[PDB]
RNA sequence: UUGGCACCUCGAUGUCGGCUCAUCGCAUCCUGGGGCUGUAGUCGGUCCCAAGGGUUGGGCUGUUCGCCCAUUAAAGCGGUACGCGAGCUGGGUUCAGAACGUCGUGAGACAGUUCGGUCCCUAUCCGUCGUGGGCGUAGGAAAUUUGAGAGGAGCUGUCCUUAGUACGAGAGGACCGGGAUGGACAUACCUCUGGUGUACCAGUUGUCGUGCCAACGGCAUAGCUGGGUAGCUAUGUGUGGACGGGAUAAGUGCUGAAAGCAUCUAAGCAUGAAGCCCCCCUCAAGAUGAGAUUUCCCAACUGGUUAUAAGAUCCCUCAAAGAUGAUGAGGUUAAUAGGUUCGAGGUGGAAGCAUGGUGACAUGUGGAGCUGACGAAUACUAAUCGAUCGAAGACUUAA
């Protein structure tokens, strides 16, 4: 969300918690919201996983603790962010997905990731 | 199309047809009337006069503009009409409105008429240059004394004047300002009102003009 | 900073064009006769009838 | 509030209490102009109060006033809300509104700061 | 409250939706217009808060769904809340529900009326 | 740049690197237009014209430089006292302390290295940014304006379509067009999401008060905590850089000879850039070249004077305005502010009483009671009475 937010990758790959280095889109662009592909590096991991900590990834946001307007005066706000690791393709890197996700990621291509969300 | 004079009430919302919803701006404009209108006998360009709000009629105690002074009264008998506040004139209009005063009624904006708004704008007494002109203010913590002043006034001893254009503290909106490209939401006859997709100018009971965009 | 020059005494009186004070902006009393100031009490003798 | 008096919260809150007060005391003083255009619509809404008579537009009363007595009742001694429920009230029980007046006197000397007389209507 | 905005603005409102009260629970019976067709997606939970007045009348439901508490914003007047049904009335003892934005578990109960 | 000189400054012109604020050049990093390729296409190379706008965030290091991580259309090279300390910092270098290595017999010194170490100034003139007064603009005014000029803006990616088309064995993959949608940045506003909200509501602790209980008040950052109205605000909500004409640069030419030919040039005729001039937005008649248009006032006495007219203020109530003045809204024939009666929104169920509990308490009476700035009505209070300023239209010449 800013270059340092720690992100809670809600995704079952492995990591854990990653550190948010670059907002992809735009020369200079500062702020990610839900749907945003941000480059971020793993600060934890689970014993055995495919992404192990120290390395750089792409992820998306698919919470966060301020939300979406929703286009009709519509808001949602989730309580804690988070970020599925995610591969070159718009398509997630794990297998399950745990927590809710946000309906303005279907705009996307990110079609796999609500496939395999628990709910919308 | 006939660009208008309106009061600003106020913002309030509205909801589309597919729900989306709309913040829209409240203009009145009731009593619109066209007092003159040029042609190349005056200056060579055509326009019209309208006066949007009306006064009291002539008084001898009269010490509070809201009692139309003699001139005036005359300048608004010429086109047979009540003693109007606010005149303003109007250009890229045809003369196609008589030189009588005839009501300058709403509905010649119709349901997407992409229109312009002019207006003063929101007065914001002598402010600094951090809020005047949306500079970066220095940091504050370590050992700095510099915190809201402006930052450096030029070059040292190369030019030794201070150029024009330079951004120093002074006395902040009251400008007229103009937003272009907007939509009419509605036109709602019976009360003069119309409504405009955004927010004009201006704080409310300010003056506002409306006008077909020249875009 | 300090003056780098002295201040001739033409631009003194220049300056000091506008250091002039007004009027008290005053009337007379209907009823003390005297003056009063407008909008204020006689002083002199009496109400304000207001 | 509308107009700082110069003051602090408090040190203003206690100011206007001790003016009101002093006014339905003495049923005319001498102020300063804005103290005076504050203690108008002070002591303006004690008066409503006073004039409505139930028991809680009496406590409401009892905190915005202070607490003093008057001797000079030719050796009756009535208290600041016994004085604004009986004898204020039962006055201006006709009118709706507008129990006050300020009366400019002109610049006090010392500050220059004008000087009015509010006074019960 | 100013007239002219009001006599404007005052077709936009809903006429047959219930009034709750902030602590009580709802299910709002939400329209997805995504697709090539619509949904009622419920949403339950209870009512954190209700805020302003007219037109632009919004209130948040609450839910925690699966170790994550999801908070929605309508406005009242909306015409995509298709409906909206009352479960269980909850005492509060206040308007804005804001310590349950923290609470996490057997403590963000409330009582019935 | 590293220097060379020693011309100004030793009765004093403050160093580097950052920050705030920029500005200018072009020897162009990006975007724009072209030529030539050893240019099949996507991508290049190298030249030419072009300065409109743009040209990132971090790690390390006092550092500039620099190396690296990640994006970017691009992460340009330079001047401005190596721009800017009466705008900021004091991290390095060059004040006193102390120590290491080392040179010195020594006091002590560095090729060095390390820990610590007072950064003063109320702006007179010019300049700059905002704002009033005077007079002028051949009568005295109110209003609406034109525009000579001047300033502002000017950026850009990505996806879909044409079209897997052209081009290529393949792999790959288009010009020129349309469309949608972002980044950054400008500007307007507060309906929404939020922030603030010290004369709003509620809870709660210690202590002192109103003689006691109950209910309130004072003090403790506003005692603290939970909310929040108007206003002000961004991270919130809208809008912008549209479409185009004219003259052009490098180039592309047509016609065309001097020079039977050819030849873009000599005469002539076109085409041709994000650039110039308009178009967009804003100030603008002190534009002394002081413009215009409409309406108002235009007598009485002696070359002329006078006051009064239209109108404007003084003084007063104010806020959408404001440092003050000015700007607007009003001054009783009156809704300008306060109060009053209604609401709106905010809080969240007042006091008293009845009931249940033995008690802390709970329930009903009752979405109650309170409520600053928001909307409306109401002359209850105050804008009283008065006063000042303000014209009588020069001179020729032609009609």
């Amino acid at each position: 969300i800013q270059q340092e937010t720690r992100l809670k990758v809600a995704d079952n790959s492995g990591a854990r918690e990653v550190l948010t280095i670059k907002v992809l889109g735009g020369s200079g662009r500062k702020t990610a919201n839900i749907g945003d592909v941000i480059v971020c590096t793993v600060k934890n991991a689970t014993p055995g996983g495919v992404v192990k900590k120290g390395d750089v990834v792409k992820a998306v946001i698919v919470r966060t603790k301020s939300g979406v307007r929703r286009n009709d005066g519509s808001y949602i706000k989730f309580d804690e962010n988070a970020c599925v690791i995610i591969r070159d393709d718009k398509g997630p890197r794990g297998t399950r997905i745990f927590g809710p996700v946000a309906r303005e990621l279907r705009e996307g291509n990110f079609m796999k990731i609500v496939s395999l969300a628990p709910e919308v | 199309t006939k660009g208008i004079l309106g009061r600003k009430i106020g913002m309030t919302q509205v909801f589309g047809e597919n729900g989306e919803l709309i913040p829209v701006t409240v203009v009145e404009a009731k009593e619109n009337v066209v007092l003159q209108k040029k042609t190349v006998e005056v200056d060579g360009y055509n326009a019209i006069q309208v006066g949007f709000e009306d006064k009291k009629a002539y008084k001898k105690d009269a010490k509070s503009n809201k009692y139309a002074n003699k001139p005036a009264e005359g300048h608004a008998k010429k086109a047979d009409a009540a003693p109007k506040r606010f005149i303003r004139e109007f250009r890229n209009v045809d003369v196609d409105a008589y030189e009588v005063g005839q009501e300058v009624s709403v509905d010649t904006f119709v349901a997407g008429d992409v229109i312009d708004v002019t207006g003063v704008s929101k007065g914001k007494g002598f402010q600094g240059a951090i809020k005047r002109h949306g500079q970066s203010r220095g940091p504050m913590s370590h050992g700095s004394h510099f915190h809201r002043a402006p930052g450096s006034v030029g070059m040292a001893s190369d030019a030794s004047r201070v150029f024009k254009g330079q951004k120093m503290p002074g006395r902040m909106g009251g400008n007229t300002v103009t937003v272009q490209n907007l939509e009419v939401v509605q036109v709602d006859t019976e009360n003069k009102v119309i409504l405009v997709k955004g927010n004009v100018p201006g704080p409310k009971k300010g003056l506002v003009e409306i006008r077909t965009s020249i875009k | 900073a300090v003056p780098k020059r002295r201040t001739s005494k033409t631009r003194k009186n220049k300056r000091r064009t506008h250091f002039k004070i007004s009027v008290p902006g005053m009337t007379e009393c209907p009823n003390c006769g005297e003056y009063k100031l407008s909008h204020r009490v006689c002083k002199n003798c009496g109400s304000y009838n207001g | 509030g509308y107009r700082k008096l110069g003051r602090t919260s408090d040190q203003r809150k206690a100011m206007l209490r001790d003016l009101a007060t002093s006014l339905i005391i003495s049923e005319r003083i001498e102020t300063t102009e804005a103290r005076a255009k504050e203690v108008r619509s002070v002591v303006e809404k004690l008066i409503t109060l006073g004039k409505k008579g139930d028991l809680a537009s009496r406590r409401n009363a009892a905190k915005t006033l202070r607490n003093v007595e008057i001797l000079n009742e030719d050796e009756t001694t009535q208290t600041a809300l016994q004085k604004l429920f009986g004898e204020i009230a039962e006055r201006y029980t006709e009118r709706q509104g507008g129990y006050t007046r300020i009366l400019k006197q002109g610049p006090r000397r010392g500050d220059g700061a004008e000087s009015v007389i509010i006074e019960l209507v | 409250n100013h007239k002219l905005i009001e006599a404007v603005t005052k077709s936009q409102l809903r006429t047959d939706l219930p009034s709750f009260r902030p602590g009580d629970t709802l299910r709002v019976h939400v329209r997805i217009i995504e697709g090539t067709r619509e949904r009622i997606q419920v949403f339950e939970g209870v009512v954190i808060k209700r805020r302003g007045g007219g037109v632009s009348e919004t209130f948040t439901v609450r839910k925690i769904s699966s170790g994550v508490g999801v908070e929605r914003t309508f406005p009242l007047h909306t015409p995509k809340i298709e409906k909206i049904e009352v479960k269980r009335r909850g005492k509060v003892r206040r308007a804005k529900l804001y310590y349950l934005r923290s609470l996490r578990g057997k403590a963000a109960r409330i009582q019935e009326i």
